């Protein structure tokens, strides 16, 4: 339960640009 | 037949090098592991450096360590010493020894004739130089050594060597109580922990000689200071 | 006329034995050792693991020492063994790979082999060139040697495959004896303690005991339901054991000419290919095809233990002479050495 | 249903892939009676199961801050290792899976030549070959595995390259035509060639004996091929797919975590390939039981 | 002729075994039970031995 | 713990052990073929062009090291033996196609082609060689022509409905042997028309033998 919009690289996350 | 001849011995200066080698025929000669064995002149018996079966393994004296090298050419069934820096302390009389090493096998049973270099720790001791002895008595030689020759295997790794006027020694019992091949049964090894006995019973011209005991249990081998039989 | 004469005769003189022997088979075994208490569990542990054959180990025998061991595998080696150690204090190789059976001879000079080659080898293990040598090939049968036991230096029994045993001189290297007798091909052989006797088991699923010196079988044991392919002398002389195809051991008495006892359980349906014997009798050891080896009680034919450790057929085993430990050999190329604890 | 149904994939991968790499690994270890059983095809299959299954084993270590509340519990110090270990985990066994490949052509297209080198020992030389290059391969994984601010009080895992704007395209490419392309072209190639070469000319091609041998090597060999893209294509097409996009959508985002419980179920069916399409290995495995 | 001669060697070897000296079965029961019992210590298949004294250890 | 002795014991031991694995490593690449037949049936002719109790034959043809076993001379039960050759790459088989009109010397009753199909079947499906190639040579081909003109095979085999040629007599013989195989899936059998003459015999087999390596190959390398 959380906004579930973040960017993604491989099995972990990336941050947007 | 078993042989074992040896060559290159001769007179060196100080400081010298010599090639002695090691021929052998008659026998397996890559199934054994080889010793050189010197004798200096009026002295007894010393170990100088062993080659086992396969050249994995190789050990020196500490007198002659860093100077002499032993190898080994199977195909050519020919055992070498390479000498450097010979002293007047290596003059001595170099005899080649085979060994076998598994299950019951008699290591140091055949010596070779030796050969002759002139120069321009386990305590053996045999105390008793010299035995006045007379044909068909019994003489018994004892032997001490410092540490107790009997491994947690049970065996007892004391050997005798007889050595005739003239002649390479003979092994006459490997491991305290057996007896060698070609040995008469008159003679019996007993022992126990440190002191041994070398037994002849009804002795005879051929047994006059001196005799000496090797340990076995550790390297270096040394031999005790010999027991001369005089008629 | 006279050929139906005489084939009448044999089966009144058949009658006539088995008339003997149900005479004096006043007891059983079974009711005689009914009051002894069992042997209990018997557990065995593997101590020693002999490894280095590549294929299908035939044949091993102990040495009288109770420590060395000769062991016969197809990959055409023949292995000494120092069981204490696992040392390999020899290793033959042989001129014939397909060997069946492999002999240690009571002085410990000597080992024999032989198989499919017709040819029971002597080795010198004893050299003063420091290898080992063949010293005789003795030639002679017309069949595989199956086994094969020495009596001494200079003497050797064999059987072949030829329904013949065979009692060689080494040195001139004929066959002094020839044992025949057996309708089928004679599978094992084992030599009495005094070596006076030996009974060989064949494929015709009979048991003969033949006389060394005179050459001529003195009695034949049947019972078996197909072939025999293995036999042990009891230690004191006076019985064997055989294990045959149809998953049973017998105890045979020389003395009563008969059998005694029967090892077999509805479990087993595996043929049995090596008996042996405890030093004081009480456990008969058979290999079988399952890839086991069952204890049995000798006296109340009870499956005490089972030695399993390998993964295929169990092709042979022995006990020391010592009775310290057990060897089997197998299919899957291994020896185990096998004794219990306090 | 959203918040169930992305747990129940993965929780049901994770229980099926154990059990299946367990079977593989009790049959091989169990078939003899405690003695050494190794061979040069059999080593790289149990070497496999045990990739396969470090792969699952670290499955939660990595989808827990994707399905809750998306916190990584496990700071920073293990937010490098955990991901390295991870990429390992799977390289490892993309890997091992192709240099499996390569040896089955050797030993079927040369029969002969191949007895020279397909030794026990070349086979424990490449396998530890191939565990250090997969170190080299994710030497960016670990050097740029640092926590990344997300709006409000949580963090997470991830990997912040030092010029995200450039760095972005060799990371995906790389990893790309490391585990993926280049990877599935040599597997590929090699059982094509196995396919035609898998029978002699001499052989009885009537037959059934031979053309059941045909049948059984290219559905084995097709599935292999095609287990590996299916598991692990939609993974990294969308890995250049979101090279040119910036603001992903909940079916975007819904998709990429579809793809990763694929990429679970390729170490998953892998053990399941090994029992299904090797008749050999269901007698191995009565042996033990 | 040849199963004539092997009928009259098989005939006079069956002569042979249905001759000799057969005790009972109970007799030949009890020395089995009693060679057991008397060398049941020195078996140590049987009866295992010390560890000290197990040269398998 | 060990002496000085005991230490150069395992040295000695070591060394055998790095024998026996060279000479096991040798063997391994080498072929093993068990060669079985019928009195008569030119399997001997075989031998001749592949130049005790089990005579073992070896050759080597384009790299690759052959061991022949035969054993013909061994008149002892089969089934006590038989398990020693478990494992060899392939069974050479030798059939006498001449043989059907024949009858056996000493049965004087029992047909000599019934004789070799009830030996085939009997190794064919023997639980020994469950998995074994089986490389089945029909000699004597050029003798089965001239006899085949004059003699029928429905002497042979009363059920055969054909034409009296050697074209469909051959192949009739070569199915009746083929059908004896009980499992035709999990060995393969490979036919070759031999004869007094001919040469390539010794390729046939060394084709087959590398087709048996593949198929034990792909079962190692778990594809099959």
């Amino acid at each position: 339960d959380f906004d579930m919009l973040r960017c993604m690289l491989g099995r972990v996350y990336r941050p947007c640009w | 037949d078993v042989q074992l001849v040896e060559s290159g011995g001769g007179l060196v200066q100080p400081g010298g090098s010599r090639k002695l080698s090691c021929s052998a025929s008659g026998f397996a000669f890559s199934s054994f592991g080889m010793h050189w064995v010197r004798q200096a002149p009026e002295k007894g018996l010393e170990w100088v450096a062993y080659i086992s079966s396969g050249s994995g393994t190789i050990y020196y004296a500490d007198t002659v360590k860093g100077r002499f090298t032993i190898s080994r050419d199977d195909p050519k069934n020919t055992l070498f010493l390479q000498m450097t820096s010979l002293r007047s302390e290596d003059t001595a009389m170099y005899y080649c020894v085979r060994s076998i090493y598994y299950y019951g096998s008699s290591p140091f049973d055949f010596w070779g004739q030796g050969t002759t270099l002139t120069v321009s720790d386990i305590v053996m001791t045999q105390a008793t130089s010299s035995v006045p002895v007379t044909p068909g008595e019994s003489v018994s030689i004892s032997c001490r050594s410092s540490k107790s020759l009997l491994h947690s295997n049970g065996n007892t790794y004391l050997y005798w060597f007889l050595q005739r006027p003239g002649q390479s020694p003979q092994l006459l019992i490997y491991r305290m109580s057996n007896l060698a091949s070609g040995v008469p049964d008159r003679f019996s090894g007993s022992g126990s922990g440190t002191a041994f006995t070398l037994t002849i019973s009804r002795l005879e011209a051929e047994d006059v000689g001196v005799y000496y005991c090797m340990q076995h249990l550790e390297y270096p081998l040394t031999f005790g200071a010999g027991t001369k039989l005089e008629l | 006329s006279e050929l139906d004469q005489l084939r009448q005769e044999a089966e009144q003189l058949k009658n006539q034995i088995r008339d003997a022997r149900k005479a004096c088979a006043d007891a059983t075994l079974s009711q005689i050792t009914n009051n002894i208490d069992p042997v209990g569990r018997i557990q065995m542990r593997t101590r020693r693991t002999l490894r280095g054959h590549l294929a299908k180990i035939y044949a091993m025998h102990w040495g009288t020492d109770s420590r060395l061991l000769v062991s016969a595998s197809q990959d055409g080696k023949l292995i000494i063994w120092d069981s204490y150690t696992t040392n390999k204090v020899h290793a033959i190789p042989l001129r014939s790979s397909w060997v069946m059976t492999c002999a240690y001879a009571p002085s410990g000079n000597y080992v024999a082999c032989g198989g499919l080659d017709n040819i029971c080898s002597i080795y010198n293990l004893k050299t003063r060139e420091g290898n080992v040598r063949v010293s005789r090939e003795l030639a002679g049968h017309t069949g595989y040697l199956s086994c094969c036991r020495f009596l001494d230096d200079n003497q050797i029994v064999t059987s072949s495959g030829d329904t013949t045993c065979a009692l060689w001189d080494i040195e001139t290297g004929q066959q002094t004896t020839t044992f025949t007798g057996h309708t089928g091909d004679v599978m094992s052989l084992s030599l009495a303690p005094d070596t006076r006797l030996f009974v060989s088991g064949a494929c015709d699923a009979s048991a003969k005991l033949w006389d060394v010196r005179e050459g001529m079988c003195r009695q034949t044991f049947t019972g078996h339901e197909s072939d025999i392919n293995a036999i042990c002398f009891f230690p004191n002389g006076n019985a064997f054991a055989t294990g045959s195809d149809d998953a049973t051991c017998r105890l045979f008495d020389l003395r009563a000419d008969q059998e005694l006892m029967t090892y077999s359980h509805d479990n087993i349906i595996c043929g049995i290919t090596s008996v042996s014997f405890s030093k004081s009798g009480r456990l008969l050891l058979a290999g079988y095809d399952d890839f086991n080896c069952n204890v049995w009680d000798a006296l109340k034919a009870d499956r005490a233990g089972v030695l399993a450790g390998h993964d295929n057929r169990v092709s042979c085993l022995g006990v020391t002479d010592d009775g310290m430990a057990v060897a089997t050999g197998s299919w899957d190329s291994f020896l185990k050495i096998w004794n219990g604890s306090s | 249903y959203i918040n169930i149904i992305m747990p129940s994939v993965f929780g049901t991968i994770c229980l099926l892939g154990i059990i299946g790499n367990s079977t593989v690994i009790f049959a091989v270890v169990k078939k003899s009676k405690l003695h050494w059983c190794n061979n040069v095809p059999d080593i790289f299959i149990i070497n496999l199961s045990v990739v396969d299954l470090l792969f699952l084993l670290g499955m939660p270590f990595m989808i827990h801050q994707l399905m809750g509340n998306g916190v990584w519990h496990f700071g920073e110090t293990m937010c490098t290792l955990i991901t390295a270990m991870d990429a390992n985990s799977q390289f490892t066994s993309t890997y091992i899976l192709t240099a499996m490949a390569i040896d089955r052509y050797l030993a079927t297209v040369h029969p002969i030549s191949s007895t020279k080198f397909r030794k026990p020992s070349v086979a424990t030389l490449v396998i530890c070959l191939l565990w250090a290059l997969s170190f080299i391969s994710i030497t960016p994984v670990w050097l740029y595995a640092r926590l990344i601010p997300f709006p409000g009080g949580a963090v997470g895992c991830g990997i912040r390259l030092p010029n995200p704007d450039t760095d972005l395209y060799w990371f995906t490419l790389y990893q790309f035509f490391l585990a993926f392309a280049l990877p599935f072209v040599v597997i590929t190639a090699a059982y094509v060639r196995i396919l035609q070469r898998m029978t002699s000319s001499v052989a009885p091609a009537s037959q059934r004996s031979i053309r059941l041998r045909t049948k059984r090597v290219t559905r084995t060999a097709i599935a292999i091929c095609l287990v590996f893209f299916v598991c692990w294509a939609p993974y990294y097409v969308l890995q250049l797919t979101q090279l040119s996009i910036s603001r992903p959508t909940l079916t975007f985002v819904y998709l990429y975590n579809a793809a990763i419980s694929l990429g679970y179920a390729n170490s998953c069916l892998n053990p399941f390939v090994y029992i299904v399409l090797c008749e050999t290995f269901r007698k191995r495995l009565v042996l033990s039981v | 002729t040849a199963s004539i001669a092997q009928a009259r060697k098989l005939v006079e070897q069956l002569k042979m075994e249905a001759n000799i000296d057969r005790i009972k079965v109970s007799k030949a029961a009890a020395d089995l039970m009693a060679y057991c019992e008397a060398h049941a210590k020195e078996d140590p298949l049987l009866t295992p031995v010390p560890a000290s004294e197990n040269p398998f250890r | 713990t060990l002496s000085a002795e005991d230490k150069a014991a395992v040295e000695r031991s070591k060394m055998i052990d790095r024998n026996l694995r060279e000479d096991g490593e040798k063997a391994a690449r080498e072929v093993k073929l068990l060669l079985l037949g019928a009195g008569e049936s030119g399997k001997n002719t075989i031998v001749k062009q592949m130049k005790t109790g089990i005579v073992e034959t070896h050759f080597t043809f384009k790299d690759l090291h052959f061991k022949m076993f035969d054993v013909g001379a061994q008149r002892s039960e089969r089934k006590k033996w038989i398990h020693c050759f478990e494992g060899v790459t392939a069974i050479i088989f030798c059939v006498a196609l001449s043989d059907y009109d024949l009858v056996l010397a000493e049965d004087e009753e029992m047909n000599r082609m019934h004789a070799s199909m009830k030996l085939f079947d009997s190794i064919c499906n023997n639980k020994w060689f469950t998995d074994t190639s089986i490389i089945l040579f029909l000699n004597k081909k050029d003798l089965f022509e001239e006899k085949i003109k004059k003699s029928p095979l429905t002497i042979c085999y009363p059920e055969y409905a054909g034409s009296n040629t050697y074209e469909e007599a051959a192949a009739y013989i070569q199915c009746q042997f083929e059908d004896l195989n009980k499992r035709k899936d999990t060995k393969e059998i490979y036919t070759h028309f031999t004869c007094s003459t001919d040469t390539k015999n010794v390729q046939f087999v060394f084709d087959a033998v590398t087709d048996v390596i593949i198929k034990n190959n792909l079962k190692d390398c778990g594809l099959f």
